[PDB]
């Protein structure tokens, strides 16, 4: 009635310079370990013996190149926990067998429904619809699936992303050789959700700029707007005539499409996410059967797609030795795959 | 190398090419001194 | 504070050099202080460039642009491009830095304290930028000082000392150039060549009498449109196709300085007559034909007959044919058969490489010389890395000719922006919309619906 | 290391000082 | 009126469905004549030398592709930039072996494009709007001039031009890599700034308008019936999505002013995939992404790798492997 | 019968752009 | 308005500047020291760069037990000296 | 003493500035030397 | 005449730095514009001496 429980939700609901909220108490402490741990790990922590990389400045690595890479393949899918059977609480071994991945991955995780949680308490509190924690279900899925679906399915953490910038290039170009990951229409989906979007802000925003009403005098026209007036700042007629005119269709209704705004990327990821959960399986879109028993029989048919299995060939046989080396590969200069010179 | 008698200036010469990117950061400066009005 | 805020101005302190549109002696000082911060660089970076300089490697070797440039026009070098004496360079750099000082006084000067506007100080001066008349009369001042530009490089080459000839009779080396060409279907017949392979429009000249020769033209044909422009006004039809407002010709010159950014990047992308290999190093061109080369010399020497030897895809390993007959070197540099430098061309016959010159009359310079090429080749990472982008940290090295392709890439691409900005403001402004669509006249609500 | 530091430090103060200077003088900024 | 004038007032017309203009004269029939050709090309055309060395690549869906596998193949390497007109050939059939469709599509399309944001440019002066759209498009625009006219320039040729379909445009993007290191350029990271940034500002902008809408409609009809075309009324409050956005970062992390949020919309992608052409047309001149290949090194001077060691490895299968019959020399110069 | 469905979804797409821009609900002022 | 003192009044106030020209170069250099001491190799476990490998070792000490994975650590340290 | 505004908001934002980029120099000196430096 | 040109540049390099403050300083300053521009002059005649010297004495130095 008055209870604890109910003070408790009048401070935690203050109108402060950063809201809190009830969800404040989950995304706060795992959003700040998260960048913590990845900004401690860049700086200090090696991938020596997890993946015989240097990864940290201390080392000498630049922006470009630190990472938080994942734990030795041996270590499989532990939750690697700093008081669990592998660290056994030591701190510093616990940073040598990657212990930071799962760190960072995990409060990453709960981090992010922290984050959806808050979308969702702002909104009810301010009394708006809940269409920025909808439109969030996107990265999470994203996250979800490349962070922990993917490595589940495969033998360990070790081949899920290493949290760098040229860790996750390398990430993309393994895509690439091993599991031929362009070919697959829901990454091409998703390509088409992250162009579309790209496109649909670069669009809406550009219109919007150039059929304002004029609304001062003067020729920087962003002070001609008052958040508080009740007409719009352009013109949706004239943008209407143009794109009619210009491309043969356009929008006609802003509610229509400021939704349409949400669809696009938020599907687009979404894709992508079904495809990399296929992924963790290997169920690949690697080829077409029909492509290959041609050209297993002719040898003078070629397409495109027969080109790139040839540059996966290279990609694995060439990267694999350093790139899983608990597999202790050895390729003989004589079988590795090589076009003429090169 | 320059010539031998301008070697003391070396490490100015090391500077000077920079200057010009210094007056677009001043146009800055000087806004900020006048409030970007 | 005279229209120096957004309230009086109109214009955000962002958009703050427009608040000088209509104030010319404000406007004359950011001007002459520009052309100060331009000097200044030639100056400031010639010198770091000489203090950074080691005259026994190449140029190219070294980071150099400037440099280059000065030993183009034949100052301080000798045969081969060899450097015989820096002081030509610390003499153009010094006279560029102290002449960048005056060039800041004046421009801090009529800046800040001299009259805003020129008009009510002086009629010869002071402009307004809707007076046709006086503009074109400008324009034609300086469309005579830029000739006069054009014969100074004249001068140079045919009067003072000559210009570095990659194609010099024996070798490269600085030459007096004694007949221009003057032939008017020479010159402008490269002006009349497809930009396409093998013709390259402009940027094919090789030989330095059509260079000179092109600006003994340049030269006279801006000093009579100039002339011409200060004794003319524009005539109907091209008042009828313009906008005459100080933005308007901003976009005009945009435009102009965007081609002519393109130009100069392929012009240092594939020209080694004006862009001597010597101090820029070789073209990507250049350089892919000297590692055929170098291999062919290499085989060749080991017993491998050149002419007769069929590679894994039926075509000549070293040698074999262009689209219309010429023998060229094979592998992926069939692409470039269009090249042309001195250490090849003794190599070349009527109909392309001759086989007999290439198993008895290749020289050791020649061998030397595609083997540098090909080893200095255009390629290399951000961070200076020369080679491939799989090469290991070793060399130190960008091709001067990457730097300089690059850059004006880039700027000429921005420039093409602006100009598409500021003709497409202009435009707006002139006509009275560059602010927004007045509520009360809305054009599109009084015309009829598209169905 | 310590000429070249000390070079750009007293032209890298040269802009600010003018500008410091002017807004002690109330000048015309 | 005259016959010129006649003609003048139509091809400039506001009232024409869709708007002609000066740009569209030049822009409709380039444009027709690339797309005529595509589809034909992409249907029926015969394998293509693109490689120049005798080893036809098939592009076409009756020579055994799906639309995936599909391309308009690039033109041969024998020809390099030379320019290929039908008329340069002594028959379509050997126009098509070399891959003359390519160059007809690439050159009408890309005149076509630069006609169609002129008119971009036009039509918006003829409706009284101010004149940037046409901006805007330029960065798609300077894209795929990097992609089919730069980047063959500076590599000499057309052959190295993005091919005309899906596969092809992986394999562009894959050689790119291991020639390029286009991953570890900063403009081809500005690029991805740019478009994951313009997904998630798309994103965020569409949900808060739409957290924001203003009730109009019952439970058992769309929203979207709540907005009329050509209302003067804005459809959303802005106060309230500004009060929603400012709370879940902080206050001054949030735009209040609809033109300046709109300005940003634009902004951000533009540039961004202004610096991805860029970056394109840059490594066209072979100034490549960062290499740390063995720059961490221990105190005997062993190599100690780095991520950046392994997309070298990575790298350099793609290297070995790409054109795999093309080069009988070393070193691949361009 | 591939190259067949390829074609015949291209040419539907290609008229669908013909009817949503030639016969589109025309926008209407309120 | 949140209630809280702008952020302009106190980064220009001297009282800010008082407390932080004594805290900021305090934290810069404890940093420094962390990695200067030699500290921060200590307490990440992260080789210095002689201790990569054993003077004629060329195989990395990759963990490959998940259990025992302490004392393979441990034991390649051991080879190091 | 605490005072808002004593110290201009313009020379806080030029030496903040300035500091900044002494130690993103710094960060690139040391990407020519040491560790890193592939030498 | 090394001591002369080595003294008559550095002589050139700090009249050049106070001229590089003292310039716009003055120019922009409400008070003293008569003395100020007095100075100016002095110190761009003084500016331009000095070149020349130096410029004489290169040659006696290198
Ligand atoms: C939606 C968005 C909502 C918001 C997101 C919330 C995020 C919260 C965080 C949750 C973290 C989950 C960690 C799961 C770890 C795991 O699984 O760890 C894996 C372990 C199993 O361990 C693995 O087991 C493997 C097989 O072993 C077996 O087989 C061997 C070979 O024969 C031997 O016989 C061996 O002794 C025997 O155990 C290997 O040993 C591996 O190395 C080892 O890691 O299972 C387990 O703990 C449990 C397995 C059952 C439950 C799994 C539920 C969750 C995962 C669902 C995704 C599934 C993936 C499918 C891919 C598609
Ligand atoms: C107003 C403008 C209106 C426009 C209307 C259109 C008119 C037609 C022009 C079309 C564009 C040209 C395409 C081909 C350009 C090309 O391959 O150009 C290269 C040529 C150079 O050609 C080369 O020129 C060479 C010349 O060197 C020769 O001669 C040399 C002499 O030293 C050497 O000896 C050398 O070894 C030897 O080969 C050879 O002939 C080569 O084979 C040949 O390929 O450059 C040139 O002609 C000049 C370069 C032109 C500019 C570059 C194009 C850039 C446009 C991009 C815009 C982006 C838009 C963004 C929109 C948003
Ligand atoms: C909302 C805040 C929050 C959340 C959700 C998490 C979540 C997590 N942390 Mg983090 N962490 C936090 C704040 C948080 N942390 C803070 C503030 C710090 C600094 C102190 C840390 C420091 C930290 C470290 C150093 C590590 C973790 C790890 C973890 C993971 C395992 C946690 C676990 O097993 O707990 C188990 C405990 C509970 C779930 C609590 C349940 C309480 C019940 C309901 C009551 C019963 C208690 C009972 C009476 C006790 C009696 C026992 C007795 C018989 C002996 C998990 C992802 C580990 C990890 O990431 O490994 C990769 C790890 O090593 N965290
Ligand atoms: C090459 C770059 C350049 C140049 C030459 C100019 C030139 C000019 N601008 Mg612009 N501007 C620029 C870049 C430039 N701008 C940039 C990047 C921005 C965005 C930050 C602006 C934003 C801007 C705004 C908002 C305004 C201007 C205005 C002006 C003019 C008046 C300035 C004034 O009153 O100073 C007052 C400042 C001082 C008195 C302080 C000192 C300034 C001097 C010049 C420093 C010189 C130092 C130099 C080293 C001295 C060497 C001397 C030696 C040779 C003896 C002037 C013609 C104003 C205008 O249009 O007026 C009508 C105006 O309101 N500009
Ligand atoms: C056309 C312009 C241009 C070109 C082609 C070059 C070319 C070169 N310069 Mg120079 N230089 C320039 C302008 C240019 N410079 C300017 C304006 C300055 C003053 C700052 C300098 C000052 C300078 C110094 C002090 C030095 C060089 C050196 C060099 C070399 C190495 C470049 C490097 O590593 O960059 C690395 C690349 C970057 C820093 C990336 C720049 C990316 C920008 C921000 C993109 C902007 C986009 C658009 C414009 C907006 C190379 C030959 C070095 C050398 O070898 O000397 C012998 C050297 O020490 N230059
Ligand atoms: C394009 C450059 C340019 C232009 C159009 C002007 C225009 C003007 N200036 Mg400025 N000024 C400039 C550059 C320029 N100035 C430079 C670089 C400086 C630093 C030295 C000055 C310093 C300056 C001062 C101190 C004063 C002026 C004044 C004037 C006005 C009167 C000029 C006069 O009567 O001369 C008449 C003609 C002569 C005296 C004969 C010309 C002699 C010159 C040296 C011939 C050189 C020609 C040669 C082709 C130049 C090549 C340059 C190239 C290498 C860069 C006029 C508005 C006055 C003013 O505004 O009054 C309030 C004034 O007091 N100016
Ligand atoms: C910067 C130099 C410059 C500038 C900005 C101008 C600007 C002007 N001149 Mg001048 N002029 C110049 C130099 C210049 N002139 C020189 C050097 C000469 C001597 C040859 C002349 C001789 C001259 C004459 C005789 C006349 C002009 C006229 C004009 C006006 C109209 C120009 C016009 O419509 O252009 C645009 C050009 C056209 C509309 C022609 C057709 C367009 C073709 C198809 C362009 C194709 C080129 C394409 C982009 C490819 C580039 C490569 C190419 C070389 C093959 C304008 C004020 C006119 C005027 O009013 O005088 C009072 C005029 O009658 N000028
Ligand atoms: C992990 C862990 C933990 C935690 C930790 C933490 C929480 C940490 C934090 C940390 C941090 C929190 C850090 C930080 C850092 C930072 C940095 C390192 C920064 C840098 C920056 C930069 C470098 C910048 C730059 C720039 C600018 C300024 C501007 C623009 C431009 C540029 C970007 C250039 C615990 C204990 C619980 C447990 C165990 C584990
Ligand atoms: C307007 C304005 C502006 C701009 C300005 C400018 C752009 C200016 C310029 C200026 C300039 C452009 C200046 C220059 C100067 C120079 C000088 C000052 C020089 C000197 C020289 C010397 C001293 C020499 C020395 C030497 C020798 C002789 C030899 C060798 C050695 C040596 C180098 C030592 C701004 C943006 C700020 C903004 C506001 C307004
Ligand atoms: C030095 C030299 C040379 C020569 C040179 C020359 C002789 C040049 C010429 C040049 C020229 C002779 C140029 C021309 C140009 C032109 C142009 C660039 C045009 C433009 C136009 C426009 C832009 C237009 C526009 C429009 C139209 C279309 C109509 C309508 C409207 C308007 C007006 C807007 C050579 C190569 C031998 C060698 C090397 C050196
Ligand atoms: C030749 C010569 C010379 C010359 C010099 C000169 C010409 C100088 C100039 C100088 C200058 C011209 C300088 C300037 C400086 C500037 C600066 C240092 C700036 C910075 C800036 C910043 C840092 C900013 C920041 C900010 C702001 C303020 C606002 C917004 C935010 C921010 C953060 C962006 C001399 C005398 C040495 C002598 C010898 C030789
Ligand atoms: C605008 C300032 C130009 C200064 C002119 C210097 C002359 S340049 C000088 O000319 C001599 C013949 O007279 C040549 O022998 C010599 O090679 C050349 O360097
Ligand atoms: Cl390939
Ligand atoms: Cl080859
Ligand atoms: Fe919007
Ligand atoms: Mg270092």
């Amino acid at each position: 009635e008055r209870g604890w429980f109910d003070i408790l939700d009048d401070w935690l609901k203050r109108d402060r310079f950063v809201f809190v909220g009830w969800s404040g108490i989950l995304l706060f402490p795992c959003a700040y370990l998260a960048l913590g741990g990845w900004l401690t790990g860049t700086t200090f922590v090696t991938s020596w013996y997890t993946h015989g990389l240097a990864s940290s400045y201390l080392e000498g690595c630049n922006f470009l190149t630190v990472a938080v890479s994942t734990p030795a393949n041996s270590m499989g899918h532990s939750l690697l926990l700093l008081w669990g059977p592998e660290a056994q609480g030591d701190f510093t071994r616990w940073c040598q067998l990657g212990g930071l991945w799962t760190f960072i991955a995990l409060h990453g995780a709960f981090g992010l429904i922290g984050f959806m949680l808050r979308q969702f308490e702002i909104a009810r509190l301010v009394g708006v619809r809940p269409y920025n924690a909808i439109a969030f279900s996107a990265p999470i899925a994203v996250f979800v699936s490349v962070f922990l679906i993917y490595p589940l399915g495969q033998s360990s953490w070790f081949f899920a992303p290493s949290f760098g910038v040229a860790a996750i290039f390398r990430f993309l170009l393994f895509f690439q050789g091993f599991h031929n990951w362009t070919l697959n229409p829901f990454h091409m989906m998703g390509v088409a959700g992250v162009l579309g979007g790209a496109l649909l802000c670069a669009i809406h925003g550009a219109t919007v700029e150039n059929t304002l009403f004029q609304d001062g005098e003067g020729a920087s026209t962003f002070r001609a707007f008052n958040p508080t007036q009740a007409e719009e700042t352009y013109s949706m007629v004239t943008a209407n005539r143009f794109w009619s005119q210009i491309f043969g269709i356009a929008f006609s209704n802003k509610r229509w499409l400021h939704f349409f705004m949400l669809f696009v990327p938020v599907t687009g990821l979404w894709m992508s996410a079904i495809g990399v959960v296929g992924l963790a399986l290997n169920l690949r879109s690697y080829d077409f059967i029909s492509q290959e028993i041609r050209a297993a029989e002719d040898p003078e048919f070629e397409t495109f797609y027969t080109k790139n299995l040839l540059l996966n060939e290279g990609i694995r046989a060439w990267m694999a030795p350093q790139d899983q080396p608990h597999e202790n590969f050895v390729f003989p200069e004589e079988v590795l795959p090589r076009g003429n010179a090169l | 190398k320059l010539p031998e008698a301008y070697a003391i200036f070396d490490p100015l010469v090391d500077v000077l090419p920079v200057i010009p990117v210094l007056f677009l950061a001043l146009a800055f400066v000087w806004q900020a001194a006048v409030g970007f009005r | 504070a005279t229209n120096r805020d957004q309230e009086s101005s109109g214009f955000a302190w962002w958009a703050g050099n427009a608040r000088l549109i209509n104030l010319s002696g404000k406007l004359l000082g950011a001007h002459v202080a520009h052309a100060g911060l331009i000097v200044f660089w030639a100056g400031a970076m010639t010198l770091f460039e000489l203090a950074h300089f080691i005259p026994e490697k190449p140029m190219y070797e070294q980071g150099l642009i400037l440099i280059p440039h000065i030993a183009t026009l034949g100052w301080g070098v000798g045969p081969g491009g060899e450097v015989v004496d820096t002081f030509p360079f610390f003499v153009v750099g010094v006279v560029h830095l102290i002449s960048s000082a005056v060039l800041g006084f004046g421009g801090v000067y009529h800046a800040i304290r001299g009259p805003e506007t020129l008009e009510e100080y002086s009629s010869f001066f002071g402009y307004d930028w809707k007076d046709k008349n006086k503009m074109t009369t400008i324009l034609g001042f300086h469309l005579i000082v830029l000739g006069i530009g054009a014969l100074l490089l004249v001068a140079k080459a045919m009067f003072f000392g000559g210009l570095y000839d990659t194609w010099a009779p024996g070798g490269g080396d600085v030459r007096v150039i004694t007949n221009p060409t003057l032939d008017p279907r020479v010159i402008f017949g490269y002006l009349l060549k497809s930009p396409f392979g093998g013709e390259g429009w402009i940027v094919s000249v090789n030989n330095l009498e059509d260079v000179v020769g092109g600006h003994i033209w340049i030269g006279l044909i801006c000093i009579a449109g100039g002339i011409w422009h200060i004794l003319t006004t524009p005539f109907g039809w091209a008042r009828r196709a313009f906008i005459w407002s100080g933005e308007a010709y901003l976009s005009y010159s945009l435009g102009a300085l965007s081609m002519m950014g393109f130009i100069a990047t392929c012009f240092v992308w594939f020209n080694n007559t004006v862009y001597p290999s010597e101090f820029y190093g070789p073209t990507g061109p250049e350089a892919s034909q000297a590692q055929a080369m170098t291999f062919l010399i290499r085989d060749q020497k080991l017993g491998a007959n050149v002419g007769s030897a069929q590679g894994p895809t039926g075509l000549g390993k070293y040698l074999m044919r262009s689209p219309t007959g010429e023998i060229i070197f094979g592998g992926e540099t069939m692409r470039f058969w269009d090249f042309r430098g001195p250490w090849l061309e003794p190599l070349r016959g009527p109909n392309g490489l001759d086989l007999n010159k290439i198993k008895n009359d290749i020289q050791p310079w020649q061998e030397r010389r595609a083997a540098e090429y090909m080893t200095h080749a255009p390629l290399g990472s951000l961070n200076s890395v020369g080679g491939v982008a799989t090469e290991i940290n070793s060399v130190n090295f960008v091709s001067p000719r990457s730097w300089l392709a690059t850059s004006h890439f880039v700027l000429a691409f921005f420039f093409l922006v602006g100009h598409l900005w500021h003709a497409g403001r202009a435009r707006a402004a002139a006509a009275g919309f560059e602010k927004g669509i007045d509520r009360e006249s809305e054009p599109v609500l009084s015309m009829p619906s598209l169905d | 290391v310590i000429a070249q530091l000390t070079m750009i430090a007293m032209i890298g103060i040269a802009g600010p000082m003018i500008i410091f200077l002017l807004a002690v003088r109330r000048g015309n900024l | 009126a005259n016959l010129w004038e006649r003609f003048c007032n139509w091809v400039t017309s506001t009232d024409n469905r869709l708007y002609v203009g000066w740009f569209g004269v030049i822009m409709i029939p380039t444009l027709l004549a690339a797309t005529i050709c595509f589809v034909i090309a992409f249907i029926a055309a015969p394998p293509v030398d693109i490689d120049g060395i005798r080893e036809p690549v098939s592009g076409s869906l009756l020579y055994g592709n799906n639309i995936i596998t599909g391309a308009v193949v690039p033109s041969s390497n024998a020809i390099g930039l030379h320019f290929y007109p039908i008329w340069e050939a002594a028959s379509l059939d050997e126009w098509l072996y070399n891959g003359g469709p390519y160059q007809l599509i690439i050159f009408h399309f890309l005149l076509g494009a630069s006609c169609y944001m002129g008119r971009q440019w036009e039509l918006s002066y003829r409706l009284g709007m101010r004149p940037w759209i046409c901006v805007a498009y330029s960065a798609p625009l300077a894209s795929a001039f990097a992609v089919f006219l730069i980047y063959p320039i500076g590599q000499g040729s057309f052959s190295d031009g993005m091919p005309l379909g899906i596969s092809g445009t992986f394999n562009f993007m894959i050689v790119f890599q291991a020639e390029h290191n286009i991953l570890m350029h900063p403009f081809h990271q500005l690029g991805v700034a740019g478009v994951f940034g313009g997904a998630l500002f798309c994103a965020m902008h569409g949900s808060l308008v739409t957290s924001s809408l203003i009730r109009e409609t019952t439970e058992t009809e769309s929203a979207n019936y709540g907005y009329k075309f050509g209302q003067e009324e804005e459809t959303y409050n802005i106060v309230a999505a500004h009060g929603y956005f400012g709370r879940l970062i902080f206050q001054y992390a949030s735009f209040n002013n609809s033109r300046s949020l709109h300005f940003f919309l634009a902004a951000w992608p533009v540039v961004g995939v202004w610096f991805a052409a860029l970056g394109i047309s840059t490594m066209a001149f072979n100034l490549n992404g960062f290499n740390f290949n063995h720059s961490v090194i221990d105190a005997k001077g062993n190599v100690i790798n780095t991520w950046a060691d392994i997309i070298n490895r990575a790298n350099l299968g793609m290297e070995v492997m790409h054109e795999r019959n093309a080069h009988n020399f070393p070193l691949d110069l361009a | 019968m591939e190259t067949i469905t390829y074609v015949f979804i291209f040419a539907c797409i290609i008229a669908l752009f013909f009817f949503a821009i030639f016969f589109r609900e025309p926008p209407r002022i309120t | 308005t949140t209630g809280e003192r702008p952020f302009s009044d106190i980064i220009t106030s001297v009282r800010y500047w008082v407390i932080h020209s004594i805290t900021i170069p305090a934290l810069f250099i404890a940093g420094w020291l962390f990695v200067s001491t030699g500290l921060a190799y200590d307490v990440f476990g992260t080789p210095r760069p002689d201790s990569y490998y054993a003077q004629e070792q060329r195989s990395i000490p990759l963990v490959t037990d998940r259990f025992e994975a302490k004392q393979q650590v441990e034991t390649f340290l051991e080879q190091l000296k | 003493e605490s005072e808002g505004g004593r110290i201009p908001l313009w020379i806080v934002a030029t030496v903040a500035g300035m500091g900044v980029i002494v130690i993103v120099g710094l960060f690139f000196y040391g990407a020519y030397a040491g560790l890193g430096s592939s030498l | 005449m090394t001591i002369l040109f080595q003294l008559a540049l550095a002589a050139l390099v700090i009249l050049s730095f106070v001229m590089v403050i003292g310039v716009p300083v003055a120019y922009a300053s409400p008070q003293d514009w008569d003395r100020s521009k007095q100075l100016i002059f002095l110190g761009s005649g003084l500016w331009i001496a000095l070149v020349l010297v130096v410029g004489v004495l290169n040659f006696f130095v290198v």
